[PDB]
């Protein structure tokens, strides 16, 4: 069973980005001690990291104890850290080095990574047990109790010993801001349907985690309606019964909408290979399940004994009975597959074998052809190819050229052409369309022939089939319609008995009548003996008067099994309008598209050479249709509707028939991300937001759109695992950048039809792009400033503060005298002691002293001389140097302020790895914010970014009564409205700017009942 | 099923070209996916799970409120009979499958920005021959149309058969109950938005009745104590956020049904419909009801903008009208107190306070939308807050009137 | 072309029968030929002329341009739906009648303006 | 809906006969009638439009018929924009043929395969397909300003396009001539000029006519 | 030729030889699919000659980019670092005299 | 870098290079 | 073409090597040398007929 992991319920809290606290408060002991608190001392954990340096680092479902992973993650090491081993999902993998992050691919990463950040995500927020608090600390309310999970989850519980800068913080906490809220429950004594409550959670984390319960809606259906859509299903036949009375909740996503099916038929015709052996495993499929369930016993003995009963002479040499009992034997495996065939005409049409035609070596005198040809006919109407009508009409036009002279078209198209050659729409002989054409005088016994085809060739007919109210995977018929070569009859709840009436009956009579006309022709009655002449019409009629159950069965029964067997098959049924000899209508190509001819110049080019046309035909053979056909018994007791209601029960008792409705959902998610992926990092296509577009990008190469619509297919292989080929195919022409569906026929005639199948509207489009929205705003929680980065020789004293800078940033570009650098970056060197000129960008070598703007890329190309010439200069203190990059990854570095430092070599080391291909992720050193008025040595800095980069500071001094030479930053309110403003309201979050770490939120307690926990079937 | 749908575009308040920004199209029609049933997927099971705040549509029903003004510039079809492209922007294809930049070499003729065309399924010989596929376009254009005959707040549809519940709609709803109005009007909306669906089909009556009582609820009469057939929505204690709404089957004594047939076009009066989830969810309900059944009859045209007047097929003024309430959603809940009050439900003395709390937290969607409104204009080409001029918010509209529509609906 | 601008009341196909004048709530829009727009112009040319007497007079109200009683609406424009039939103007320059109104009025209110001014200058 | 993939639906909604009936006809295509074999599907509709024109060519006033019109109307499966499939050209002529225009050529009583055929001839010529009343799918729309009086249900608009040069009135059927009538000219008021009202003889005159002479 | 664009789905489907590679593989599509072909052509065969055709057209090859963009800045300057020169006489397409 | 990898899967479902190199340098 | 393929770095390695030897410069040295042995080619043989 391969579907989707669908429900992944997560007790534990929803949380995304912890409060890790990074650079620890020192345990001092000897001095000034009462400093620094720490709730170690009294046996209790504290709700917020301790720590000299508490960082709001991101790990998806850090703190997530509820039961089952989701297999994939996202865990940013503190900025103490490296990082760029997060980074490199795509573009990177065997080019740039460990220590490096590929700039030039950026965005291609931190999205791709992102879309890792979601899937990771998708998990219901299941609800736990409220208990009260007998504990002071809340007196009674209703906290959520898990082990210590609890302490890290409501931060207000807290016990505040000291005035430590978090209790600093934590004093505030709105008392009644704690456990849980709304406990909306029904049956009274049942499990509550959804608590609600506040509790430690991001806002980001939240939305995605609900923006998933929205989707699990967007295919589920009440009781009622599964009930339904099962009945209808199979034809009501079939007694399943459904409880009216309240059932709590019960969130049950079987279902995928009508278009969500066929983003993914068309999807499952992509990897399916054209040829007509991955269509074989397709029809073989319907006709062994046909069989499976059928009121229809083939039994040759009927034929066999209805033939052998004519009389015979045995003074002769030409056997007429013992003829036909030869030919007619070569195993029904040819009528089923026929019928089997119907279903998947787009795919495979089924066709008369070569090998079955009279030889063209012999005219209607000789005997074995004249019934090789006869079970051409009666056959005919059996096999979906759209030419058997003119093929059973050259068979026979063709053995008897020398009497009967006909119109045959194209040059090299002879009237003794091998029949079976006649597969081209074109080649129709003029008499056949038109038979007004072909003269009696000189042609009768073939003009009746035409005559006669054209006047008992089967009428097409459709019938419904599966449920309406949950889609269809139709792409060329309407939703729940099958067209069927045969007029269509409603199952029969009665007995049945053999009829004479119906296409099939009748197209065996009549043309069972013509072939006992063509033997007692002038031709046959001149040469033919005649008492053998009349063994054959006897072998004919008694043919012609067999009481085959069969004509029924294919006009009543049948309809009722490829109904309901189109819903238990592995495939939905894939059809194209059976077209009863009509000339033009002919479909000489059902085509799908796996790129759009639209982003290639191919808005005019015709559709056959833009689409891909499924070649695949079954050789059915005459012999088996008609033995078949002309042979079929039932149970004299039978009522067909009771022996389907019964070979049915099984596969439908059971939602397996319901799996495939997920893989659906989950193909047209996989889908459209990938779409929005690849566009993303693509440069403008299809009309897709790119939130990300400040990010870099410079390999918009096909290589590039695999590599990344590849780990999108992964990501979601591995968070839903599902062995099953999804969003693979869409590939194979090497270029995800135009994926792009639509499947379209083309008649002969012009008509080419087109229906593109465009993704359904989907439920990740919008979180993926959400997280995207806010990852903007919030990069630094993932280690990536954003600005630039500034190299002048700052040697202060005072709290150094590389990342939030305060003031304006010295020498912005463009500004007066700050001279850029030329692309290339050469450094030309002058004689007799004279500065060597730096190659500026209007490319007028100027002089290093000075303000330079680095355009990174140049940096890249060019460290081996940046190092040698602008360097020596930047330390000196004569050339401040804006190196000039989009959004970086950024190290830290805690130093300590007491003892001196120079921060010059954890520099120059960084620039000795930086290659033409990766830069490593830049490094800022920071002094440990202290807690007394401390003496500090004058180091030396050169590192500091423009932009205010400092956004998962989170706090300053977690334990100490208060920070003193570091920079204190009280935990900032900003981030817990919930937890600590009083104007706060219960449902309210800037998702899209800051990421409230604290909010209310709705957990669930659904009830997954299976196909036997909604209706009783049986 | 269902081959006839008459629509109207929204109006461009006192502005040139469809107030939606490019960056709107490539944000809810964009992505190539077919635009249609997605008006939907924007919504949480209330609106603190939402980036309806400060953003690029700072609103619960922002989103709407632009897919419909996006909706309105490509919709020419049914105006007129052609295609056309507004902006480098046309369907694909016949199917108006979804949006994609013009061809190249044979780009359809370039749209003609007139505001508020009245549409007509037939002016598109193409729409009803294919019906089953484009189905979606018809529901859609309907829950447009049903914000566009409005100005300040959607006008839907309710009803109430003389009958009691049709069996396989107190079974359709008792598998509904814990549900949150959001994800009811999910299934709803979701529900006919895809395949015909006869307006006999059992689901229609069963979602259509979850209308009526949603209204009995918002009105307190179908609360706790006096509920439907034995259903009823208990709105959140206003203090923690009170925008919500959940069905309830109790087991109270059952309202007694009309003596007649109650048919009325309610709308939500005041700007705070914008904000309220629950304002939303429900009345975009009810309009997915009357997607998959034509239009009742028309709307009264009484109370209504200058736009709205006559509307061929929508609008009315003479007999085949209903005459149209809207309510308030502050002067609404108090009265929706009152009747709790009154039906021992609560306290005398937590009524004029339990009004204090919610009136409260009107008063916090309401220094929000008017934040939003002065923050993103409107001659800025855009209207994810729609202009309302700070006064609507506390006028008293209708309100007395449905609150007896209510009671005469569930007597 | 010339005339009063029509539009395929029918839609789409214009059929020389299709067409009606494009009447409404502004009255009916007729093209604006480019000689046809020479005198308009002359004429508000030589009322802008006085403009340094408008404002240190107060009167007027900014200087007039006769881009502010045209528009630019798009179909065929002719005397009769025979003959405008064979006239298609796209985004042609066509002054509405209450138009074709005010640049009358103003041009007069104006013109009396000036007329005064103008004759003691003289 | 159900029946949606069948070639084409024809259904008269001028007051159909035993109720609303909604005739489906099967794929094949008759034989006789064209030389490119006509759809079941469009020669059903040429047989009924060839009525509402013989209809209209003798409906009188004081006559009372069960139906105001007998054209029958494409619902499903029609390509409504193009005008190749003689059905198509057909319909959009039946659109026409509701409002009381009457065919020139007298349309026997009796419809011949001769004549049937010299129809469908008629039809296939390349042409101009009538624009005043557009194609709807539930809707004929009648001209107000016309005989034509709608019978009651939802099916039938009162359209009026911009200029419909029919005005109203009959026509006495006349005996054909036995032999070839002289016609005295009489004068309009534009001329064509000699250059054009040349060529336009020498693009369809009898140029090497062969004639008798007679005795003089 | 023209300078090497910012790679992207534009040049590397409206090269010279993107459009040669593809209206040819489409002119024999038609050709594959004559009516004079059935004399030999299977239907099923035929369909798959289509099949195949279109592969090739439809195929993602990066080399009518290459040799459209980024051929022309090889030789230019290959032609410079090589001890014998290019002797080139002027194409001509079809101008015939 | 030429390779038929990519076209020989896309061929095959349904179903050095001196002389190009020696085609440019032709020229 | 390879994946990551920044064209300005690709083929700057590549006609690095080539500029290294010193081969666009025996050019013009084979040149001057044949124009030397042709002037005085075509004369030596043009001054004996």
């Amino acid at each position: 069973a391969n579907g989707p992991e669908l429900i992944i319920e997560d007790t534990g809290l929803c949380t995304s980005f912890m409060l890790l606290d990074n650079i620890p408060s020192a345990h001092l002991t000897k001095e000034l001690i009462g400093f620094t608190w720490f709730m170690q001392m009294y046996q209790m954990t504290p709700p917020l990291p301790e720590g000299a340096v508490n960082r709001i680092v991101c790990m998806t479902n850090w703190a997530s104890l509820g039961d089952e992973g989701r297999g994939l993650e996202v865990r940013l090491p503190p900025p103490t850290d490296s990082s760029v081993h997060a980074y490199k999902t795509v573009l990177s993998r065997g080019y740039i080095d460990n220590a490096q992050f590929n700039p030039l691919a950026l965005r291609s990463n931190v999205l791709l990574m992102l879309l890792q950040f979601t899937l990771s995500n998708l998990k219901i927020n299941k609800s736990s047990t409220f208990t009260s608090d007998v504990t002071t600390i809340t007196s009674g309310r209703m906290i959520r109790a898990f082990p210590e999970l609890l302490a890290l989850a409501y931060p207000g519980r807290a016990v505040l010993p000291t005035q430590t800068k978090n209790a600093q913080f934590l004093s505030t906490a709105i008392a009644d801001r704690i456990g849980r809220l709304d406990r909306a429950n029904l049956i009274g004594g049942e499990v509550s349907a959804m608590v609600e409550c506040m509790e430690l959670c991001d806002a980001l984390t939240l939305h995605i985690r609900e923006t998933y319960i929205m989707l699990l809606r967007s295919m589920h259906q009440d009781p009622t309606q599964i009930v339904q859509i099962v009945n209808e299903c199979a034809n009501n036949l079939l007694n399943s019964t459904i409880p009216i009375s309240l059932r709590p909740t019960i969130l049950c996503p079987w279902f995928a909408s009508s278009e969500d099916l066929r983003l993914q038929q068309v999807m499952h015709l992509v990897n399916i290979s054209s040829n007509t052996a991955a269509a074989l495993p397709l029809v073989e499929a319907l006709s062994t399940l046909l069989r499976s369930v059928t009121p229809l016993v083939l039994d040759p003995t009927v034929l066999t004994n209805a033939i052998t009963t004519i009389s015979e002479s045995t003074t002769q040499t030409i056997s007429p009975i013992s003829e036909i009992l030869r030919l007619l034997q070569p195993d029904y495996a040819a009528f089923w597959k026929c019928i089997a065939s119907w279903a998947y005409n787009g795919l495979v049409t089924t066709v008369l074998s070569e090998d079955a035609f009279p030889d063209s070596s012999q005219s209607i005198t000789h005997l074995p052809s004249m019934w090789k040809c006869l079970f051409l006919t009666l056959a005919g109407p059996m096999t979906s190819d759209p030419h058997s009508p003119v093929k059973v009409f050259m068979a026979l036009a063709n053995l008897l050229a020398q009497p009967e002279p006909i119109a045959i078209g194209v040059p090299g198209m002879h009237q003794t052409t091998p029949a079976s050659q006649f597969s081209h729409p074109g080649v129709w002989p003029p008499g056949f369309l038109n038979p007004q054409l072909i003269n009696p005088q000189q042609a009768p016994l073939l003009r009746a022939f035409a005559e006669h085809i054209r006047a008992n060739w089967p009428q097409p007919s459709e019938f419904g089939y599966g449920s309406t109210l949950q889609g269809s995977a139709n792409l060329f018929i309407p939703s729940n319609r099958m067209v069927y070569p045969w007029p269509n009859q409603p199952l029969p709840r009665l007995t049945v008995a053999p009829t004479y009436d119906s296409a099939m009956s009748n197209w065996i009579s009549t043309t069972i009548a013509f072939f006992i006309r063509v033997v007692n022709s002038v031709n046959m009655t001149a040469t033919v003996n005649d008492l053998t002449r009349r063994t054959m019409t006897g072998v004919m009629t008694a043919m012609r008067q067999v009481k085959t159950m069969t004509p029924f069965y294919i006009q009543h029964m049948c309809p009722t099994e490829l109904s309901v067997l189109a819903s238990v098959t592995v495939t939905p049924p894939f059809q194209v309008p059976f077209t009863r000899l009509v000339q033009n209508d002919v479909i000489t190509n059902v085509l799908v598209a796996r790129v759009d001819p639209a982003q290639r110049g191919d808005a005019a080019v015709d559709i056959r050479a833009t689409h891909a046309t499924f070649a695949a035909a079954l050789p059915v053979d005459p012999a088996a249709i008609v033995v078949a056909m002309l042979c079929g018994q039932t149970e004299t007791n039978l009522i067909p509707s009771h022996h389907y209601g019964k070979a049915f029960a099984p596969l439908f008792a059971s939602n397996a028939m319901f799996t495939r409705n997920q893989r659906a959902v989950i193909t047209r998610e996989a889908f459209v991300c990938a779409r929005s992926a690849v566009a993303q990092c693509q440069d403008a296509g299809f009309l897709v937001p790119r939130p990300l577009d400040a990010l870099r990008q410079f390999d918009v190469t096909s290589a590039a759109a695999a590599e990344i619509m590849h780990a999108v297919n992964d990501a979601f292989k591995t968070a839903f695992d599902l062995d099953g080929a999804l969003l693979d195919g869409l590939a194979l022409y090497g270029d995800p950048r135009i994926a792009d569906l639509s499947a379209a026929y083309l008649q002969y005639g012009g008509n080419v039809v087109r229906e593109h199948v465009p993704p359904g509207p989907s439920h990740i489009h919008r979180a993926l792009q959400q997280v995207e929205s806010t990852f903007m705003a919030e990069m630094n929680l993932f280690n990536v400033a954003r600005g630039n980065l500034y190299l002048v020789q700052t040697a202060t004293n005072g709290n150094w503060s590389p990342m939030a800078p305060v003031a304006a940033p010295p020498f912005v570009r463009g500004g007066p005298n700050v001279r850029v650098v030329g692309r290339f970056g050469t450094i030309v060197p002058r004689p007799n002691g004279l500065e060597p000129q730096l190659i500026d960008d209007g490319n007028v070598p100027r002089d290093i002293a000075g303000d330079w703007v680095y355009p990174s890329d140049v940096l890249q190309v060019s460290v081996a001389v940046f190092r040698d010439y602008v360097w020596p200069m930047v330390k000196a203190g004569r050339t401040r140097v804006l190196v000039e990059l989009g959004h970086y990854v950024y190290t830290l570095h805690y130093y300590d302020p007491q003892i001196s430092l120079d921060e010059a070599p954890i520099l120059e080391e960084w620039l000795s790895k930086i290659n033409p291909a990766g830069i490593p992720p830049v490094p800022f050193c920071i002094p440990i914010p202290q807690v007394y008025p401390c003496i500090t040595a004058r180091r030396v800095h050169y590192a500091f970014t423009s932009e205010n980069n400092n956004d998962s500071l989170f706090s300053t001094n977690a334990a100490s009564i208060d920070t003193a030479f570091g920079e204190n930053a009280a935990v900032s309110p900003l981030r817990w409205p919930g937890l600590v403003d009083p104007n706060y309201r219960v449902g309210t979050n800037d998702l899209p700017n800051r990421i409230t770490l604290y909010n209310s939120l709705y957990r669930y307690n659904f009830t997954y009942p299976t196909l036997d926990g909604i209706m009783y079937v049986r | 099923a269902q081959r006839q749908f008459f629509g109207l575009t929204y109006n461009f308040y006192g502005q040139p070209a469809p107030l939606f920004d490019l960056n709107d199209l490539q944000e809810l029609a964009g992505c190539y996916a077919r635009p249609w049933t997605s008006r939907f997927s924007h919504l949480a099971i209330s609106t603190g799970s939402l980036p309806v705040w400060s953003a690029r549509y700072p609103s619960v029903a922002s989103r709407n409120i632009v897919v419909n003004t996006l909706l309105g510039a490509h919709l020419n079809p049914f105006a007129g009979g052609q295609i056309t492209s507004h902006q480098g922007i046309t369907w694909r294809d016949p199917v108006l499958s979804s949006l994609a930049p013009v061809p190249a070499i044979q780009p359809p003729p370039v749209w003609a920005v007139a505001e508020n065309v009245l549409l007509d399924s037939n002016n598109y010989p193409t729409y009803v021959l294919n019906l089953s596929s484009m189905w979606p376009i018809n529901q859609d254009v309907h829950i447009m149309t049903m914000w566009a005959l409005s100005d300040q707040g959607p006008i839907y549809h309710l009803e109430v058969p003389v009958d009691p519940m049709p069996a396989a709609t107190t079974a359709a709803l008792m598998a509904y109950t814990g549900v949150p109005i959001a994800h009811l009007a999910q299934t709803a909306y979701r529900f006919a938005g895809q395949l015909p669906q006869s307006p006999d089909s059992t689901m229609v009556s069963t979602i259509r009745w979850l209308s009526a009582i949603w209204f009995g609820s918002l009105t307190g009469r179908l609360n706790r104590s006096r509920t439907c057939n034995g259903f009823y929505f208990e709105f959140a204690k206003p203090a923690l956020n009170p925008d919500q709404a959940v069905l309830k089957w109790n087991d109270g004594a059952r309202a007694a049904p009309p003596a007649a047939a109650q048919s009325s076009y309610i709308r939500c009066i005041s700007p705070h419909w914008q904000h309220q989830i629950v304002e939303v969810a429900g009345a975009l309900m009810s309009q997915s009801v009357t997607a998959v059944t034509g239009l009742p009859a028309l709307i009264d045209e009484a109370t209504l903008p200058a736009w709205s007047q006559g509307v061929a097929n929508l609008t009315g003024n003479g007999q085949g009208v209903v005459p149209c309430l809207d309510y308030n959603p502050v002067p609404m809940a108090a009265a929706r107190h009152l009747q709790w009050r009154q039906d021992g439900l609560i306290t005398a003395a937590q009524e004029a306070q339990l009004n204090n709390d919610y009136t409260a937290y009107a008063l916090t969607i309401e220094r929000h939308l008017t934040a939003m409104l002065v923050a993103n204009p409107i001659a800025a080409g855009r209207m994810p807050i729609q202009p309302f001029n700070a006064a609507d918010f506390g006028q008293a509209g209708q309100t007395a009137a449905a609150v007896a529509l209510a009671q005469a609906m569930f007597v | 072309p010339t005339g009063k601008l029509w539009r395929p009341v029918g839609t789409s196909v214009a059929t020389i029968d299709s067409l009606a004048i494009v009447s409404d709530r502004f009255g009916q829009y007729s093209f604006v030929n480019e000689g046809m727009r020479e005198t308009f112009s002359k004429a508000l040319f030589d009322i802008n002329m006085w403009q340094p007497l408008f404002q240190a007079t107060k009167t007027g109200c900014g200087p007039i341009v006769l881009s502010s009683f045209t528009t630019t609406t798009s179909g065929y424009v002719g005397a009769t739906a025979g003959d405008a039939l064979d006239n298609p103007v796209t985004n042609g320059v066509f002054i509405s009648t209450v138009q074709i109104m005010n640049l009358q009025r103003t041009i007069a209110a104006r013109m009396r303006d000036v007329a005064l001014w103008q004759k003691h200058l003289d | 809906a159900n029946l949606a993939a069948g070639p084409t639906v024809l259904e008269h909604f001028d007051s159909p006969t035993y109720g609303p009936h909604l005739l489906l006809p099967q794929t094949g295509d008759v034989l006789g009638y064209s030389s490119s074999l006509i759809s079941q599907a469009a020669l059903l509709m040429v047989e009924s439009v060839m009525d509402a024109l013989r209809d209209n060519a003798n409906a009188s006033a004081s006559t009372a018929v069960t139906r105001l019109d007998q054209s029958y109307h494409p619902v499903t499966s029609f390509d409504p924009s193009t005008f190749n499939t003689l059905l198509q050209r057909a319909t959009n002529l039946a659109l026409l043929a509701v409002q009381g225009v009457q065919s020139e050529s007298a349309i026997p009583a009796i419809p011949t395969m001769s004549d049937v055929r010299s129809f469908v001839a008629r039809l296939m010529a390349e042409g101009d397909p009538q624009q005043w009343f557009p194609y709807r799918v539930d809707q004929i729309l009648y001209w107000p300003e016309s005989p034509f009086v709608p019978p009651i249900g939802p099916f039938y608009a009162p359209f009026r396009p911009v200029n419909f040069p029919f005005t109203t009135g009959s026509y006495t059927v006349v005996p054909d001539a036995s032999r070839p009538l002289r016609l005295l000219p009489q004068y309009r008021n534009a001329t064509i000029t000699v250059q054009q009202a040349d060529d336009a003889y020498e693009d369809t005159a009898l140029s090497p006519l062969i004639t008798t002479h007679g005795f003089c």
